[PDB]
């Protein structure tokens, strides 16, 4: 759609739905990142004796 | 740079791939630290407090716990360490 | 109820847990022991004897530093009874279980 | 970069083994909420529309 | 003062007055002596309590 002014104007009308899509993906990635940090937190504080 | 010389996702624009947020070397460091800790953790009731325990001793203590082999039987059954190496080789 | 064992509560030893009503759910307040300071103390892996009974690790290392000292606290002896310690058959590196 | 760098004990060749001992009780921690239930709602279809 | 000491052992055994070493269906039983190990002395006068 980018590079076409008429297409962009129509996408502006549907822009709120596109904004919701971007927010949902960002939120899911942040939640997944928190889970990855939680897993590595248990591994952290271990002692490499040998 | 290689794609310009010729992934293609950036040129398509469509979707942008996102990095995991954790470096592989940092994850590898965590796993190596865990490997050191498990030998110390796997000791009779010492657990986390017990430390500097040998890997061979930790395997013997863990084996005695899950299966009640006699101490004399463990000495009698030689080459158990070689069998553990064979299991690693089989994988 | 107990956890005193491996459990959903995590990141601390599960000495006790508490439950309170929460809007549209339940809120948990587990209590976890934290060591904070760790001091490395040389510990014998059991001590053998000329007699068949031998000192052995039971609640914690049989010798925290030397002789018979058993505790998870900073004080190694802690007036340990030594009744808990078992008496296994003599092992390698005699005069020591080790 | 402020990651990893955990405390490491040193393995001992000698039969005696160095063991890290806790000295401070430091009791207390918090626990995450588990959700448990979801909100209940009813829609009157054929009237709201 | 002697090293042998009575202990609760399983579910609160060695009750006051008649000893409730017996549990569940049986209200009380004479101490077997294998029922309770000797615990380290605990704060109180003449009792673990």
């Amino acid at each position: 759609c980018n590079g076409f002014q008429k297409c962009e104007q129509l996408l502006r009308e549907y822009g709120q739905f596109c904004s919701k899509i971007n927010q949902a993906l960002h939120g899911a990635n942040l939640r997944q990142d928190d889970s990855v940090r939680n897993l590595f937190a248990s591994v952290k504080s271990s002692q490499s004796s040998p | 740079d290689d794609c310009m010389q010729q992934i293609c996702a950036q040129y398509v624009a469509g979707y942008k791939v996102l990095p995991p947020l954790m470096d592989v070397n940092m994850e590898a460091a965590y796993t190596s630290s865990l490997l050191g800790s498990i030998a110390g953790v796997g000791w009779t009731a010492g657990l986390s407090s017990f430390a500097a325990i040998p890997f061979a001793q930790s395997i013997f203590y863990r084996l005695n716990g899950v299966g009640i082999t006699q101490q004399v039987l463990s000495e009698n059954q030689k080459l158990i360490a070689n069998k553990f190496n064979q299991a690693l080789g089989a994988m | 109820k107990a956890s005193k064992r491996s459990g959903f509560c995590g990141q601390g030893t599960h000495i006790v847990s508490f439950v309170v009503n929460a809007p549209n759910g339940l809120y948990f307040m587990h209590v976890g022991y934290y060591p904070s300071n760790h001091i490395e103390v040389v510990s014998a892996y059991g001590l053998c004897d000329a007699a068949n009974p031998t000192n052995c690790i039971a609640p914690v290392n049989g010798y925290f530093i030397k002789t018979n000292n058993t505790r998870i606290v900073d004080e190694w002896s802690y007036t340990g009874s030594s009744f808990y310690a078992p008496e296994p058959i003599t092992s390698l590196n005699t005069k020591y279980v080790a | 970069i402020a990651f990893n760098h955990p405390i490491q004990v040193d393995q001992l060749n000698s039969s005696y083994f160095k063991l890290s001992i806790p000295t401070n009780f430091s009791f207390g921690v918090t626990q995450e909420y588990i959700q448990t239930t979801i909100q209940k709602v009813t829609v009157d279809c054929k009237q709201y529309v």
